[PDB]
């Protein structure tokens, strides 16, 4: 009971990115253990105060999982990310939304 | 029919030292979350309306507090029998009990027990089984939880009767969510791809309800066996996202399609033409 597994993290939309369109911007983290976890979504490296997310749930392999989601409405130069912060990490970890 | 087949409660038990603990569950069919468990009052939350099944309010609230008694006595007897058990601290305990509607009609239930990401326990036959990752410290505990008046019997009790009658209740309370039929969006991007003149495309699906579907790059008729699926990613609000992706030489893309075809599309498949030189939107 011992080795801990450090956070997979996809960023992705709902729907195809269309500047000026809303829309709704997951960040999907899994494949961690243990639990205990921090994130937050980012607007130009900002973070994003209405942001929801699941309960926690796990994997067969009982690696953690969570989905975190806001909505947003992409514009041509703002930037999104997802940080997360785990007791694997030495310090939170930034993944960059990206359309293509 | 379509949709989930199967239920089952989670918990996540997180013993920071030998005075502080904490406990998370829910319930959930398939992937989909039905019940919330509030720490706050000890009670359950109910996420759709049809979430207590065919089961009375009386049972649903016996059922509550079996899991707020059981939820503070497990966190109580860990924290007691650590020093025996050997535990080091900070660690955490998986748990996932439920049970499956199979093809043609038989219901199988399932309990599985996990110490710091590993195997520990499962129950077969209504009897505790030590995982061997869980090693001597699983014999012990199996050992030490038959012993417990109660247990067992209750164990056996949701399991094999509670269970399945709850599962065969509640899939039908919820078809009107359960088996919805939700059209997926498709759209294609082109990514890097490493290598001279490699390109990847991309084949996005989104918004798709059920889970299963079916997504292929072709060349006309001829489905192209280089397609990759990723994962299936979760969208809020109980739909998917599933990328299929096909790394092609520069001047081998014309010619492409993108083939989705899924239950909600009553046999009209999606396709989605790749043209060259930029000529995408
Ligand atoms: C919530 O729903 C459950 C699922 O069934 C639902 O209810 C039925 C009526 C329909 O609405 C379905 O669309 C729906 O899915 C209920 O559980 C089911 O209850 C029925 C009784 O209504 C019960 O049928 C009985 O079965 C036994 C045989 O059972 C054994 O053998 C079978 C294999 O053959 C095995 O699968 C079982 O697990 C058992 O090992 C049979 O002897 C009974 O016959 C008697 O009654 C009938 C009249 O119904 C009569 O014609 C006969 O002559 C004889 O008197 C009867 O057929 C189902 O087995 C059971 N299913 C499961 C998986 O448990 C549930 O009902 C409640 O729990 C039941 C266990 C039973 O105590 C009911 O009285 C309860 O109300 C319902 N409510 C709750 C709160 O769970
Ligand atoms: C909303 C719809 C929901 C649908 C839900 C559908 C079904 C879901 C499917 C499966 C759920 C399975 C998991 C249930 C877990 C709780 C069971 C239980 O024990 O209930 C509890 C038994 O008591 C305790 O646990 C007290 C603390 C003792 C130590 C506990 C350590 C447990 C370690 C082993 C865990 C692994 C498990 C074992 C592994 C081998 C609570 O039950 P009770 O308070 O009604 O009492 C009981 C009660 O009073 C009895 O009547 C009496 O006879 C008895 O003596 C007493 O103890
Ligand atoms: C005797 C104790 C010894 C302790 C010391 C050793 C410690 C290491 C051993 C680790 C043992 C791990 C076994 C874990 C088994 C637990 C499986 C049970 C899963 C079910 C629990 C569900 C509780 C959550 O309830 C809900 O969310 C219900 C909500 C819907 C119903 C209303
Ligand atoms: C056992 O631990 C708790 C602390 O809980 C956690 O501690 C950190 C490791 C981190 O996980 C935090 O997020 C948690 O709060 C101790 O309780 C704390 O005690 C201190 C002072 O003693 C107090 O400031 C905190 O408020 C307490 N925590 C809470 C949640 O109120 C407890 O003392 C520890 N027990 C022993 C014997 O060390
Ligand atoms: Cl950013
Ligand atoms: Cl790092
Ligand atoms: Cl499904
Ligand atoms: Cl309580
Ligand atoms: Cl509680
Ligand atoms: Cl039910
Ligand atoms: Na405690
Ligand atoms: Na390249």
């Amino acid at each position: 009971p011992k080795i801990q597994r450090t956070p997979k993290i996809q960023v992705y939309s709902r729907h195809p990115a269309e500047n000026g369109k809303s829309n709704f911007l997951n960040c999907y983290v899994s494949g961690f253990h243990p639990s205990d976890i921090e994130v937050d979504l980012l607007k130009n490296g900002e973070r994003i105060e209405k942001v929801e997310h699941s309960d926690l749930s796990f994997s067969k392999d009982w690696s953690f999982y969570l989905l975190y989601y806001t909505e947003f409405t992409p514009t041509e130069k703002d930037e999104y990310a997802c940080r997360v912060n785990h007791v694997t990490l030495s310090q939170p970890k930034i993944v960059k939304w990206d359309r293509d | 029919f379509q949709g989930p087949t199967s239920f089952h409660v989670i918990q996540t038990s997180s013993f920071t030292n030998s005075t502080w603990a904490q406990t998370q569950g829910s319930g959930w069919l398939d992937d989909l979350q039905i019940h919330g468990w509030d720490s706050d009052s000890g009670t359950a939350i109910f996420l759709k309306p049809w979430s207590k099944g065919n089961f009375s309010d009386k049972e649903v609230a016996e059922l509550e507090e079996i899991f707020r008694v059981y939820i503070f006595g497990f966190a109580r007897e860990v924290q007691d029998f650590a020093g025996d058990f050997q535990m080091k601290y900070p660690f955490e305990i998986q748990g996932i009990a439920g049970c499956e509607l199979h093809s043609g009609g038989a219901i199988v239930s399932f309990l599985r027990g996990a110490l710091g990401g590993l195997d520990f326990l499962s129950v077969k036959n209504a009897s505790c089984v030590p995982s061997p990752e869980g090693g001597s410290r699983a014999q012990k505990f199996c050992a030490l939880i038959i012993q417990y008046q109660g247990i067992m019997e209750t164990v056996r009790i949701l399991l094999y009767e509670t269970c399945p009658r709850y599962l065969l209740g509640v899939l039908n309370a919820g078809k009107a969510d359960l088996q919805r039929q939700v059209k997926p969006e498709a759209w294609l991007s082109s990514g890097p791809s490493p290598g001279p003149g490699r390109l990847q495309l991309v084949c996005h699906v989104s918004g798709f309800y059920p889970k299963p579907v079916w997504v292929m790059w072709m060349r006309g008729e001829q489905e192209q066996q280089g397609t990759q699926l990723g994962d299936i990613l979760p969208n809020a609000n109980w739909t998917w996202y599933l990328r299929a992706t096909l790394d092609v030489a520069d001047g081998e893309a014309a010619g492409l399609s993108c083939r989705v075809k899924h239950s909600s599309l009553e046999g009209q498949d999606i396709i989605l033409y790749w043209r060259g030189s930029g000529l995408n939107d």
